[PDB]
RNA sequence: GGUGUAGUGGUAGGAGAGCGUUCUAAGGGCGUUGAAGGUCGAUCGUGAGGACGGCUGGAGCGCUUAGAAGUGAGAAUGCCG
RNA sequence: UAUCCGGGAGUCAGACUGCGAGUGAUAAGAUCCGUAGUCGAAAGGGAAACAGCCCAGACCACCAGCUAAGGUCCCAAAAUA
RNA sequence: UAGUGAACCAGUACCGUGAGGGAAAGGUGAAAAGCACCCCGGAAGGGGAGUGAAAUAGAUCCUGAAACCGUGUGCCUACAACAAGUCAAAGCUCGUUAAUGAGUGAUGGCGUGCCUUUUGUAGAAUGAACCGGCGAGUUACGAUUGCAUGCGAGGUUAAGUC
């Protein structure tokens, strides 16, 4: 099967409304304020839960 | 003597996209199915502009219709009333007073039922 | 000179009418009413604009069928499924649901676009002889001539 | 006070002091002309003319003289290769109205 | 005369006519051949006689 | 004079999974933006936020402007060259093969 | 030039008259105080089409008369990009 | 308007409708003629939609008027004559 | 995209066992004055700072069209059946080659693309993915007719010589 009609950007454009990423999870760091994402070990100090690790 | 293409091309293209203005996507946005469009848009326009006096005189019927029931006589038998009565007033002006002065409009039904009568 | 009045929305007051359906033929008083829902009845008439008034039907149960209608005229609807064909005869519908009734034979007459639509919500039908609507200060409309 | 007046095969409601646009009228910008076919007289009260009101005439000044936008005519038949383009701008004359009798 | 005045006899010269340049010319398309058959052809029609 | 721009032209990457990124950091302060950035793991992520931190050093050495208050008042990314390629189909056919390349822009003014 | 009368759908096709492109000759001009070209505009003519402004552009180009043509593209499962 | 003389063609697949015949089964949107119209090459109104039927031939502009076929309770202009 | 196939390291690259087939590809600026130095970056690439008349002339470099992609938004859009327009039109926004302006457009009427080929095509017959460029009645020698000019019971030279 091939497409019958090219697709019109409008229509291509509709299609890709919900092909987008999103960001999630994240929160200041407890020991440096750093932005994290949450039950992660922050990247910067390494801490979790108020502990080096 | 060699006569390359040059910018009439462009030119004459370009006079048909401006035309296409406003038409969706493709057909403002690329000259072959631009020029299609305007070619429909020219034979609706010239059709068009016969079917707008058809409408209008329509328009105004039904209005004057309206009116002249509101003033106890139907459209067709104001319209003959209004020919015994030799008033030449046309559908546009009738509309215009039924809308706007329903006393005028009134005193024309009136002649129009005196008329009738004789 | 294009001096004809356009109606806007919003400047025509749109009033109640009350239509009472007793013994009228069912069709005659669709049509009427139809004519007022489009309101084709006032000089202010804009064919692109809603301008006709409210109209409530009282009485639907008492509509009249002339001749065998009441048993032979069918009400049909698909459902869209295979063999989903559903019938009803117009005399069962005015004895248990006659508002449909009402409703069906005046969407019929009424355009089929957006503003046909909204038109036909303007129509209120009521079997019986009260309804809620007092509040709009409705006025009676004697369609005894207009039929 | 407002007439309705023929002229150029249609008939136009005039107020004084308001501009009309009509069908190209033989005469000079800045002159005066007389409509003498007053069908109707309204405002107050009302006249109606069988088929004119005797005696009633409409004067005015003619503002200008000018063409109106460009209506192209376009005239094709599909799928027979034959088209025909055609321009007309009609003629039209300003008048404002001075005063109505 | 003068070469920025030069004029033709009237009737002397005339323009070519040039075929297949657009339908409103009259001859656009078919080029005044018409609609297939021999005749149509590059090259085509029979021998005189 | 109160905005700063960078951009990184020719940059091999496609550019809608490029746009993906920028929608998201797109009209956020810098600091959010440089979060997101981080913990986003698509490819284009990183090279986003390079340019990012670019800009914000434009803004800060070129025209000692203030960081805290810096935002990403505009950013976009634009189709560069593309470069051709070929790769083998069965029955000895070709097909082409489009490796994109993007014009990454951000824009961080003061406010 | 005016009036009057009549007429003015159109394929194949015949006739007529024009628009625009490049170049030649002559004449008369325009150009780093910005040509051609590009883009935008609500401009003009009955039509092909013609100007005029803004921006871009950076060096050639109009106009009048006549002349000669590799002279006009939207379609060829056209060729090239 | 016809002739005649000359330059230039295109056409040699037609369709349906009414009427008069053949072939067919007094079938076919069949076939083959004669005859008139229309389509072909004709837009517009009516026939729901509908080349060939009914009305009627678009040089243009008008938010003027009168009619043809066909219509006037609502969709939908006009008689709940 | 012309002109040699080849304006450039072309009969080259490439293709083929071989004979053979056979491309693409010109332009910074007057002058390299071809961006010292600083900043982000591993670099690339950028932002300053400079050269320059001009750097949106930065070497993918004169101009820089269209398709195509993207950012910003003045108007509209989540009860609607749409050859996408046209006619009518409220509201909102804006202010022109100043014109009985411009953009958008709720809603209402009408309305089955272009081409080819056919008796007849919206056609469920053919062609076109889109954009740009290129792409088809020409010339030579004769014949014949019209128009024009010169001469006119005459008209006219061909080769050839200067
Ligand atoms: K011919
Ligand atoms: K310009
Ligand atoms: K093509
Ligand atoms: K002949
Ligand atoms: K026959
Ligand atoms: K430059
Ligand atoms: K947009
Ligand atoms: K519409
Ligand atoms: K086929
Ligand atoms: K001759
Ligand atoms: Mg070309
Ligand atoms: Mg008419
Ligand atoms: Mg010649
Ligand atoms: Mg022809
Ligand atoms: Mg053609
Ligand atoms: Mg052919
Ligand atoms: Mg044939
Ligand atoms: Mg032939
Ligand atoms: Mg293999
Ligand atoms: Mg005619
Ligand atoms: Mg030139
Ligand atoms: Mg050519
Ligand atoms: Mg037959
Ligand atoms: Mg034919
Ligand atoms: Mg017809
Ligand atoms: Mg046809
Ligand atoms: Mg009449
Ligand atoms: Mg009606
Ligand atoms: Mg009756
Ligand atoms: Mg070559
Ligand atoms: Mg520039
Ligand atoms: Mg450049
Ligand atoms: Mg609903
Ligand atoms: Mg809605
Ligand atoms: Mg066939
Ligand atoms: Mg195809
Ligand atoms: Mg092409
Ligand atoms: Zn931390």
């Amino acid at each position: 099967a091939v497409p019958a009609r090219r697709t019109s950007k409008a229509k291509k454009a509709k299609r890709r409304t919900h092909y987008k990423l999103t960001i999630k999870g994240l929160n200041a760091c407890s020991n440096c304020g750093e932005m994290k994402k949450s039950h992660h070990v922050c990247p910067a100090c390494g801490h979790y839960d108020g502990k080096d690790v | 003597a060699r006569v390359k293409g040059g910018t009439v091309t462009r030119k004459r293209r370009k006079k048909v996209l401006k035309l296409a203005k406003g038409y969706y996507g493709s057909k403002h946005t690329l000259f072959k199915s631009a020029k299609e469009q305007v070619m429909n848009s020219y034979y609706y326009a010239f059709r068009d502009r016969r079917q707008k006096k058809r409408d209008f005189r329509k328009l105004w019927i039904a209005r004057i219709n309206a009116a002249a029931r509101m003033n106890g006589l139907s459209y067709s038998k104001l319209m003959h009333g209004l020919k015994l009565a030799e008033i030449d007033i046309n559908r546009k002006m009738l509309a215009d007073l039924a809308v706007n002065d329903a006393a005028a409009f009134t005193a024309l039904a009136e002649q129009a039922k005196d008329a009738l009568s004789k | 000179m294009r001096t004809t009045y356009m109606a806007k929305a919003g400047e025509v007051e749109r009033k109640w009418y009350v239509v009472d359906a007793t013994d009228v033929p069912l069709g005659r008083l669709s049509a009427v009413v139809a004519s007022v829902l489009r309101g084709k009845n006032k000089p202010t008439f804009t064919p692109h604009v809603d301008t006709g008034d409210f109209v409530i039907v009282i009485n639907a149960d008492k509509v009249k069928l002339t001749g065998k209608k009441a048993t032979d005229k069918i009400y049909y609807r698909h459902s869209m499924y295979p063999g989903g064909l559903k019938s009803v005869t117009a005399g069962e519908l005015r004895d248990k649901n006659s508002r449909r009734l009402i409703e069906t034979s005046v969407k019929g007459m009424l355009p089929k676009n957006t503003l046909g639509r909204k038109q036909f919500t303007k129509l209120n039908v009521y079997g019986g002889a009260e309804h809620p609507h007092a509040a709009q200060q409705p006025e009676v409309l004697d369609i005894t001539n207009l039929i | 006070m407002y007439a309705i007046i023929k002229t150029g095969g249609k008939q136009v409601k005039v107020e004084v002091g308001q501009a009309i646009y009509v069908e190209k009228l033989n005469v000079e910008a800045g002159e005066k002309v007389v409509f003498d076919e007053v069908i109707l007289v309204g405002g107050e009260s009302t006249k109606v003319g069988a088929p004119t009101v005797a005696g009633a005439t409409v004067e005015g000044t003619v503002e200008k003289h000018g063409k109106q936008k460009k209506v192209v005519t376009f005239q094709y038949k599909p799928k027979k290769h034959s088209h025909r383009k055609q321009g007309h701008r009609q003629p039209y004359t300003k008048v404002m109205i001075e005063a109505i009798n | 005369m003068k070469l920025h005045e030069l004029k033709p006899a009237e009737g002397s010269r005339q323009v070519r006519n040039r075929v297949g340049r657009g339908t409103s010319s009259g001859n656009g398309k078919t080029a005044g051949r018409g609609q297939k058959g021999q005749k149509a052809r590059s090259g085509g029609g029979v021998r005189l006689g | 004079i109160t905005s700063a721009k960078a951009t990184a032209k020719t940059v091999r990457t496609s550019p809608r999974k490029a746009r993906l990124v920028i929608d998201l950091i797109r009209g956020k302060s810098v600091a959010d933006a440089i979060s997101i950035l981080k913990f986003t793991p698509n490819k284009s992520a990183g090279i986003i936020e390079k340019v990012l931190m670019s800009a914000v050093a434009n803004a800060e050495n070129n025209f000692d402007l203030d960081v805290e208050s810096l935002v990403v008042s505009e950013a976009f990314v634009n189709e560069g060259p593309t470069m051709k390629r070929f790769r083998p189909r069965a029955k000895g056919s070709a097909s082409p093969i489009n490796k994109r390349t993007s014009h990454i822009t951000v824009v961080v003014t003061e406010k």
